[PDB]
């Protein structure tokens, strides 16, 4: 607390943690809607996860 | 529900060799798929066990086993989605194509999970792969979704 580490997660949390790269993002995901996501990712890497 | 559909009954005593109305149960999942419906070999597996059923010894049957095991396949008929299916072999070969080469799509359905005979794989390449080797699954599906 006294460190600064909570207070920087803390910042952290008000953004955006957490940073999927796009093609990292494809292929561990497609199968949630497998056909539109799959599609979508290979169709364009970024427009895809789009 | 019949809609009471009785040819369920006549199609029953087209497989069954004996004529006394009793199908083995390794019949069974060959006449699921032949009725319409299409359940995986391992689902047909566990339902079995799950009902302490064993196809490992000497099985008969009767209509009144067959019919219920039909109408619990019948509604996972939900997961045939030929997106998914176009998409799988679309993310199988590059390029902006349909085709996959002759021998990729042949070992893949002899030895990746649910093995398929090499007769069988044969029988489903035979009249869409031409002599180029290369299978186009757009038609392929379209055909494998035809019966």
């Amino acid at each position: 607390r006294c460190n600064g580490v909570l207070e920087g997660i803390r910042i952290c949390r008000k953004g955006f943690p957490s940073r999927v790269l796009y093609a990292d993002f494809k292929q561990r995901y497609r199968v949630l809607n497998a056909s539109a996501i799959p599609e979508g990712q290979f169709m364009d890497s970024k427009k895809a996860s789009e | 529900s019949k809609a009471a559909a009785d040819d369920f009954k006549e199609a029953f005593l087209l497989f069954d060799r004996t004529g006394d109305a009793k199908i083995t149960a390794s019949q069974v999942g060959d006449i699921a798929r032949a009725l319409g419906q299409n359940p995986t070999n391992a689902e047909i597996n566990k339902i079995l066990g799950n009902p302490s059923k064993e196809e490992m010894n000497a099985a008969a049957i009767t209509f009144e086993e067959f019919l219920p095991m039909l109408q619990a396949a019948a509604n996972n008929k939900d997961q045939g989605t030929f997106e998914d299916f176009v998409e799988g072999l679309r993310v199988f070969d590059k390029e902006g194509n349909g085709t996959v080469m002759g021998a990729e799509l042949r070992h893949v359905l002899a030895t990746l999970g649910e093995k398929m005979t090499e007769e069988e794989v044969e029988e489903l390449m035979k009249g869409q792969e031409d002599s180029n080797g290369c299978i186009n699954y757009e038609a392929f599906v379209k055909h494998i979704m035809s019966v």
